[PDB]
């Protein structure tokens, strides 16, 4: 019955260093290795290496050699990971995993104990409100949308016509831009013979900045 | 540096069927092979450890096999929301290290459906801010893999675009994608023909949507 | 009980011994074992037997005592005719289950030969990677041989039952135990025989690794 508690979600200016924490339940680690696995938004599970706290033996994966460092004490509850010279590629979730290892005698591989994950977002930015831009309709059915651009951090919530139009609505997951800000598109497909007459408005709501914007999307002239 | 290559990348199936995933290894592997699943927004779940042993709680549907360099995960009577991404995994070597697969996506099986392509020019309010964004919509297609390329006055654009994909829609089992192109206000006014060219299995030929500046 | 194994190991040398302790395919020698000498290179002494490198069979060990867990890495195997594992304890003999973390924790290896007592001798490995062995006391029987095993040829009355001090059952045979190839990596090529010892009338059926 072992549990791991990881550091809180952090946000670091690009090109700095970040230290994430991993603390275990049962007093200290022992005979066990504490390994680190990252996952960038959407991508696969990408291991980084680990440390074996009892011996001090460091394992570094080839993708991160030289900027990552693993520390732990022989009988401490906590094992560390520091990553220096962060870019936006590093924006990811970092897991620590405690496992027992061996192939041979008294020591056989047991255990899969994972932490809860530590989100690290890499941006120059501070809480900023979105800029809502129309994607005007032009050409059956037509498409129109809202471009929620240059906001930080997530989440925004887009709904249409105060929530009465939900059918045929797509709000795509946002993307971290090179600025460090977020950009989003919600679109909805509507009957083409309605464009001049049915009014369309999208409701953008960015809780971190108390920004509420209602931008009317009207076909271009 | 053991390299677990996992195949297929995407498996397109419907509930009730048998899902078989393979993972081949650059070298032999000392048992302690593991299979994991990951649902969106959730952390990976252990299914099988030590090549064949089912984890705690895992239904008898999931079966493991393999040895040496070749391992397979066997999912019988595919049930709803066994549909997720799957990773093979190995533990060992000195210094003790993790190797993971590249991943495999179980999606809900559908008929091929081509994308609906709409192109959006930059707002006149956005141009007032000094940036132009161009948006390309692929609205409801299958399978998930559609390629988009931005051509501005016949110049292929690399490093100016960024895209997102939705998750498979509960009812139509299709996908959507929007790609966003960014240019400076001046550089956008340095060109005329803005094009969005889409490649997809439902399309015998590239579909190109485009507009002319101001027109 | 796995917790009672002392586990203080640094391997700043990169000897490779740390990996062999855990993963089977990382096992560690023919250059260095050329100091071991066959029993025929020593000389007979028939004076009445009185009591006096660790991987040579002709090692003369001091009698076993209590050793601090601080300096021990891996399991500690003591040998009756048969193998046995000794764990960490406190100085009063009570078992300590903390992986050897405490500076106070010790391993009580004090030996009095069976049949009277406990074990003929013990092997462990210290933190720098060196196999260390105690037992006996060995027998005093340019080529003098202080017998740690069954030296029947150089003194008839020097038998393993009489002079045994460790895993070596004869000058060419050592007891097989799970971590034998870790403490004595150079005994890798040894052929294994099922053997049987009678010490005090108890049958010790065990496996033996021989030349
Ligand atoms: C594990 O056992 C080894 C011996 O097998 C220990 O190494 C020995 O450590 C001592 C002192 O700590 C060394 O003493 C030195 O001897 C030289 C003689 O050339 C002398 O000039 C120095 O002033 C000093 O007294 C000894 O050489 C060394 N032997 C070797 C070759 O390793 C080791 O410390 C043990 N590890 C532990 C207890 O953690
Ligand atoms: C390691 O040490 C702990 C004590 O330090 C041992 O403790 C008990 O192990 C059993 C295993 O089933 C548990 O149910 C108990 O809850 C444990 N704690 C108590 C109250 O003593 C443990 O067995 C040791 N492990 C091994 C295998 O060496
Ligand atoms: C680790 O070593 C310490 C040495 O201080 C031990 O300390 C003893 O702790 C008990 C607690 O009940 C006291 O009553 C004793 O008086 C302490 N003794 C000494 C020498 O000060 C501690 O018990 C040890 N733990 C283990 C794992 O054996
Ligand atoms: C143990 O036996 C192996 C062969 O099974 C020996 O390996 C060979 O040793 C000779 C030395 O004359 C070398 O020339 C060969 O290159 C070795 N071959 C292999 C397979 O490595 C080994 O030396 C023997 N002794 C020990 C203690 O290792
Ligand atoms: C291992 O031994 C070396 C050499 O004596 C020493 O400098 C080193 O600190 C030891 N390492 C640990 C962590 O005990
Ligand atoms: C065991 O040997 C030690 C020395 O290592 C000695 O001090 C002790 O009295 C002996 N007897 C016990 C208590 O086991």
């Amino acid at each position: 019955q072992v549990q791991l508690v990881q550091s809180g979600a952090e946000v670091k200016k690009p090109g700095s260093s970040v230290k994430v924490s991993c603390t275990t339940s049962g007093g200290s680690f022992g005979r066990d290795a504490v390994s680190w696995v990252r996952q960038a938004p959407g991508q696969g599970l990408e291991p980084m290496g680990g440390i074996i706290p009892i011996f001090g033996t460091s394992s570094y994966a080839q993708t991160f050699q030289g900027r990552v460092t693993f520390t732990a004490g022989k009988s401490t509850s906590t094992a560390y990971m520091e990553l220096s010279s962060l870019k936006s590629e590093d924006t990811a979730v970092y897991y620590c995993v405690r496992w027992s290892f061996g192939d041979y005698g008294l020591f056989l591989t047991e255990g899969d104990y994972w932490g809860q994950g530590t989100l690290v977002i890499v941006s120059s930015a501070s809480t900023k409100g979105p800029s809502v831009f129309p994607l005007a309709p032009s050409s059956g059915t037509a498409a129109l949308g809202c471009l929620v651009k240059d906001y930080f951090p997530e989440p925004v919530t887009v709904s249409w016509n105060s929530g009465a139009l939900t059918s045929g609505v797509h709000t795509f997951p946002a993307v971290l831009q090179s600025s460090g800000l977020y950009s989003l598109s919600s679109v909805v497909t509507v009957p083409s013979s309605s464009l001049g007459t049915q009014t369309y408005i999208c409701n953008v709501n960015h809780k971190p900045s108390n920004t509420k914007v209602d931008k009317r999307v009207e076909p271009k002239s | 540096e053991i390299v677990l290559t996992q195949s297929p990348a995407s498996l397109s199936l419907s509930p009730g069927e048998r899902a078989t995933l393979s993972c081949r290894a650059s070298q032999s592997v000392d048992k302690y092979f593991a299979w994991y699943q990951q649902k969106p927004g959730q952390a990976p779940r252990l299914l099988i450890y030590e090549t064949s042993k089912r984890a705690t709680g895992i239904p008898a549907r999931f079966s493991g096999s393999g040895s040496g360099t070749d391992f397979t995960l066997t999912i019988s009577n595919l049930e709803p929301d066994d549909f997720a991404i799957y990773y093979c995994h190995h533990r060992g070597n000195w210094p003790p290290s993790f190797t993971f697969g590249q991943g495999t996506r179980l999606e809900i099986k559908r008929t091929v459906a081509a994308p609906s392509v709409f192109i959006f020019p930059p707002s006149d309010e956005q141009l007032k801010s000094g940036t132009a964004s161009v948006v390309c919509l692929l609205n409801n297609f299958y399978p998930r893999e559609a390629k988009v390329q931005w051509k501005v006055d016949n110049a292929l654009q690399s490093g100016n675009s960024q895209e997102s994909v939705t998750e498979q829609d509960s009812k139509d089992s299709t996908y959507s994608l929007s790609s966003t192109l960014t240019l400076s206000k001046a550089d956008y006014e340095k060109h005329k023909v803005y094009a969005c060219e889409v490649t997809h299995q439902g399309l015998s030929s590239p579909v190109t949507k485009s507009f002319n500046r101001g027109e | 009980h796995i917790n009672r194994t002392a586990l203080n190991c640094n391997d700043s040398l990169h000897t490779g011994f740390l990996a062999a302790l855990f993963y089977t395919h990382k096992f560690n020698c023919p250059e260095r074992m050329a100091h071991c000498r066959p029993i025929d290179e020593f000389a007979q002494g028939w004076g009445p037997i009185t009591y006096a490198r660790p991987y040579c069979w002709h090692y003369a060990p001091r009698q076993c005592g209590t050793i601090p867990a601080s300096q021990v890495c891996g399991p500690v195997y003591c040998f009756t005719p048969s193998p046995v594992v000794v764990g960490t304890t406190d100085r009063f003999g009570a078992p300590t289950y903390t992986w050897g973390e405490n500076e106070t924790d010790v391993l009580i290896l004090n030996n009095t030969r069976p049949p009277q007592g406990n074990w003929f001798g013990c092997t462990w490995m210290n933190s720098t990677g060196f196999t260390k062995t105690c037992g006996g006391p060995p027998c005093n029987i340019n080529n003098t041989l202080t017998c740690p095993t069954d030296c029947f040829r150089k003194h008839p009355e020097a038998t393993y039952t009489k002079c045994g001090s460790g895993p070596w059952l004869t000058p060419r045979c050592l007891v097989d135990y799970p971590y034998r190839l870790w403490h004595y990596p150079c005994t890798v090529n040894f052929t294994i025989f099922k053997v049987r010892m009678y010490v005090g009338g108890v049958e010790h059926r065990l496996n033996a690794a021989c030349n």
